[PDB]
RNA sequence: GGGGAAACUCACGAGCGCAAGACAGAGAAGGGAUUGACAGAUUGAGAGCUCUUUCUUGAUUCUUUGGGUGGUGGUGCAUGGCCG
């Protein structure tokens, strides 16, 4: 018998994931991607975003 | 926690037919195309890639399990007189090998 | 010569109207400021009623012995009835849980109000 | 008509991170033949990945294996056994010229305790000799 | 560099113990008579009852399934003081073998 | 002989309905069982050493409209099921004796001449 | 005469490859007699910006990652049948193009 | 430290419950291993959590002796990767 899960991770930073490192912490970019900065700058060239700022 | 003897019957075979099992970090939810409680299928698949009759794989969010030559073995010893006439998918066929060659 | 806000008596009729069902009638929420008016008319919970009934075992069965049988709570966010004056509430605050008599003034207020959740600092070095 | 409309941004971006998401599934299981990228074009209709490797023999798998397994596993997450979802593997012309590849053969040799120098020189004589027009190793770590 | 951690348990805290389920032997609820019919002992529930008996406690009726709960007034009180005084008997005897 | 294809067929089947959640394993779950009207078929451990088991149970399986047959020993019985103490590597010792099977149904895969042996040793 | 107005929509990632469909799209429509096509327009170019503060732990001066993602789409009008469209449409376009079509009178 | 903390996050404090202790050796088990649970009594809490109580359930397991999982726990002076 288990009763966790109870508390509504609803809305907020509980209720984000970052696909990849999972982390709730860094910043999880919500622009459609769930993913945190670290992570993303790693998957940058393979989602397809170049630099050249 | 308990697991149906049903839940068990009812998942070693949705392998058994495919060979290929995949489920997700997630403990509440269901998985996807078995709808079984997650927490069941951890603890239904662990034993097996545990004892040595599963492979794993993890990416982003699911773990991958491919089924081992000795696990068809397990398998059918388990389901009984059923399970005998069973190939998992992901161990015969051979129909027409394609390693494409780029565009004309 | 003192006396009580708006009649401590008019409210236990006014709870325990025709129409007791709620813990806070309609009529109460006339009387309550806007942020609790909120909560009621929102979606109060179920335990904050059987809580209740726990204080009124409490208030009647002790003897006019004025010795209280302390209520224990971390339903801190509760925010005192009528009905809910003259018992004394133990409630949790981090550590234990502390007793408070209820006044009539602390009604419409935050049981919280009273559970000191730190103590403040004194100094020295 | 598609089920639902998406801010070509919106999908876009999606389009993007199931990418990445590929690429970490394949890497991380195809970690026995050179592996390298994924031309992948998608329609409505087929889902076509193009696994390049250095080793295409090693993807196909034994009696078709792996070929299966990844097409299958593909099925798990996004399924559609209408062969829609369907796996080709693309022979890498010139192996000494991929890193990725490289670096696995790399990685194979100090598994199989080949001195540090020994090691990378052999991996870069052959990449050289693939017709590199320069090549450079690194190996930061706790050195003997 | 953080501050370290440890575990002291008060002694009044101790321990708790969990439930432990229990058999008694094998279990016979029928009854032989006549040697030619057979006899039902406890009562059986309505809902789910074709062979499911249930439980009768001092003064309801409870089934391991369907939880449905069951007591008669006037037999409340004749059954209480009929269970209260076989629970003096195991009150008793429970005392005697500590 | 012990009628090789009884035996044979009945441990066949004691191990194809257990395969498939349709078995009832116990004195508790048989009991249960035949009540119900659940059981297509009862199995009885002759050699049963406890007070009036083999009796309430018989008494049941017709009060009730139950075909039944009696097996020898209770350790037979375990074998067809599964019940004994094995050994990662498939080397056994000692079984367990068990008294009360019953078949809720019959697994989809068994013969038409099979299912009439089974029915060839039906009983009170 | 059963003419059929469509829609070439062309939204792509990258700049390479969209201007070659674009460009050979109407270089095979032109070629064809049932074939009338309003000039390929291009709407506005969309870039979608995450500026990233580099570094994983919080240390070390203020750095920060520009990352761009560019999504040029080029629309193309046609004035056919519906075998017609088929027929241009039979090119060897790149990956990650993604081609809507739609059909009025 | 994407550090804008109401909970969550969370690591910290008080109190409470779940095991998701697999896999192996030995002992246990259908004449039951074990889950669940009205009802009062306890709780902060309709947490069987706990006690009294007795009925369900089916070997998914208990028991020890090993031995794992998981861990925002420790060493950035053991290290990758990354960044200043
Ligand atoms: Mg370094
Ligand atoms: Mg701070
Ligand atoms: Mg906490
Ligand atoms: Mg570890
Ligand atoms: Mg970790
Ligand atoms: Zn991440
Ligand atoms: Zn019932």
């Amino acid at each position: 018998n288990k009763l966790w899960r109870t508390h509504p991770r609803n809305y907020g930073k509980d209720s984000k994931e970052c696909r990849v490192c999972g982390a709730r912490q860094g910043l999880i970019t919500k622009y459609e991607m769930m993913t945190c900065r670290r992570c993303f700058r790693e998957q940058a060239p393979h989602i397809g975003f170049v630099k050249y700022r | 926690v308990h697991v149906l003897k049903a839940t068990k019957i009812r998942i070693y075979k949705q392998l058994l037919q495919d060979g290929v099992f995949v489920l997700k970090k997630d403990f509440e939810g269901h998985h996807e195309e078995t709808g079984v409680p997650n927490l069941h299928c951890y603890i239904l698949v662990r034993s097996l890639k545990d004892r040595g009759f599963l492979e794993e794989i993890f990416n982003w969010g699911f773990t991958y399990y491919y089924l081992n030559k000795e696990g068809c073995e397990y398998l059918k010893t388990k389901l009984g007189i059923s399970a005998d006439n069973v190939i998992p998918k992901t161990f015969k066929a051979s129909n027409v090998n394609f390693i494409s060659k780029e565009e004309d | 010569f003192t006396f009580r806000g708006k009649g401590l008596e008019e409210l236990t009729a006014l709870a325990s109207g025709s129409n007791s069902e709620k813990l806070i009638s309609d009529e109460l929420a006339a009387l309550f400021d806007a942020k609790t008016r909120r909560r009621v008319k929102r979606g109060i919970s179920e335990k904050y009623a059987k809580f209740v009934n726990k204080v009124r075992r409490s208030k009647e069965k002790c003897p006019a012995g004025e010795k209280p049988v302390p209520v224990k709570t971390h339903y801190r966010s509760m925010i005192v009835i009528p009905e809910l004056v003259g018992g004394i509430v133990g409630v949790y605050n981090g550590k234990e849980f502390v007793n408070v008599e209820v006044k009539f003034d602390m009604i419409g207020k935050y049981l919280a109000e009273f559970a000191m959740t730190y103590k403040p600092t004194t100094h020295g070095k | 008509k598609t089920t639902r409309a998406i801010n070509k941004k919106k999908k876009f971006v999606a389009d993007g991170v199931f990418n990445a998401e590929l690429h970490s599934f394949f890497s991380k299981s195809l970690q026995d033949a050179g592996y390298a990228g994924i031309e992948v074009r998608r329609t409505p209709t087929k889902t076509e990945i193009r696994i390049k490797a250095t080793k295409p023999q090693q993807v196909i798998g034994v009696e078709g294996k792996k070929h299966k397994e990844l097409t299958q596993f593909l099925q798990k997450r996004f399924g559609y056994s209408d062969d829609q979802i369907q796996i080709w593997a693309e022979p890498i012309k010139f192996k000494g010229l991929c890193a990725s590849a490289q670096v696995e053969a790399m990685n194979y040799k100090l598994l199989k305790d080949v001195p540090v120098r020994l090691a990378a020189n052999y991996i870069i004589k052959s990449v050289i000799q693939d017709g590199a027009k320069g090549c450079e190793i690194i190996i930061s770590g706790k050195l003997k | 560099k953080k501050k370290k951690k440890k575990k002291s348990y008060t002694t009044k805290k101790k321990t708790k113990h969990r439930h432990v389920h229990t058999k008694l032997g094998a279990l016979a609820f029928y009854k032989l008579e006549n040697n030619g019919k057979v006899s039902l002992q406890q009562k059986g529930c309505p809902k789910c009852g074709p062979g499911i008996f249930m439980a009768k406690h001092y003064d309801r009726h409870y089934c391991g399934k369907c939880h449905l709960t069951l007591k008669i007034d006037x037999x409340x009180x004749x059954x209480x003081x009929x269970x209260x005084x076989x629970x003096x008997x195991x009150x008793x005897x429970x005392x005697x073998x500590x | 002989d012990q009628n090789q294809q009884l035996n044979e067929v009945l441990a066949k089947v004691i191990k194809s309905s257990n395969c498939q959640d349709a078995i009832s394993k116990g004195l508790h779950e048989v009991l249960r069982t035949i009540e119900a009207k659940q059981a297509l078929f009862v199995c009885v451990a002759e050699d049963c050493d406890q007070g009036n088991y083999v009796k309430l149970v018989k008494a049941l399986c017709a009060k009730n409209e139950i075909k039944y047959v009696s097996v020898p020993k209770r350790a037979s019985l375990g074998e067809y099921l599964g019940h004994f103490t094995a050994n990662a590597k498939g080397e056994i010792k000692k079984v367990k004796g068990c008294s009360s099977l019953a078949i809720r149904k019959y697994a989809p895969e068994i013969t038409e001449d099979e299912k009439k042996i089974i029915e060839g040793a039906l009983k009170a | 005469v059963k003419k059929v107005r469509v829609r070439i929509t062309l939204t792509c990632k990258n700049l390479k490859s969209v201007e070659k469909a674009t460009s050979e799209i109407v270089s095979r429509a032109k070629k064809t007699e049932q074939v009338e096509v309003k000039g390929p327009v291009r709407m506005p170019t969309k870039t979608l910006v995450i500026t990233v503060r580099k570094s994983p732990c919080g240390e070390g001066s203020k750095t920060w990652d520009r990352f761009e993602m560019r999504i040029y789409k080029r629309i193309i009008d046609l004035t056919c049948n519906v075998p017609d469209v088929k027929t241009i449409t039979n090119f060897r376009i790149d990956p990650g193009v993604e081609i809507e079509l739609t059909m009025t009178a």
